[PDB]
């Protein structure tokens, strides 16, 4: 083998229902992943397309 | 999301205990009113007896 070991992650990339998704979990029952990135895309400058 | 359910679970038991102690100050007044209503001979007897 060219290499004997690979460089991988050490822990699970966690995801918790934080303060913005708790309101829609308790209120609607629809959580999204990375609510802060939806807010960064359509609230804070929606004119900047990714 | 489990602390947000534990909050509702302490609200339920608190509003059941407060229901049970509201229904006893509502039952004490009912007992007082229904024991005033048993030692109350009517007007057409006490207007002559007194």
């Amino acid at each position: 083998e060219a290499d004997n070991q690979i460089m991988g992650p050490s822990s699970y990339a966690s995801f918790v229902v934080r303060g913005e998704n708790l309101v829609t979990a308790v209120s609607y029952g629809r959580v999204m992943r990375t609510f802060e990135h939806f807010m960064a895309r359509i609230v804070d400058s929606p004119e900047k397309a990714g | 999301v489990e602390y947000a359910e534990y909050v509702g679970a302490v609200k339920t038991v608190a509003s059941a205990l407060q229901f049970g102690v509201d229904a006893l100050e509502r039952g004490l007044i009912n007992t007082v009113l229904s024991v005033k209503l048993r030692h109350a001979p009517p007007m057409f007897i006490l207007q002559t007896l007194a």
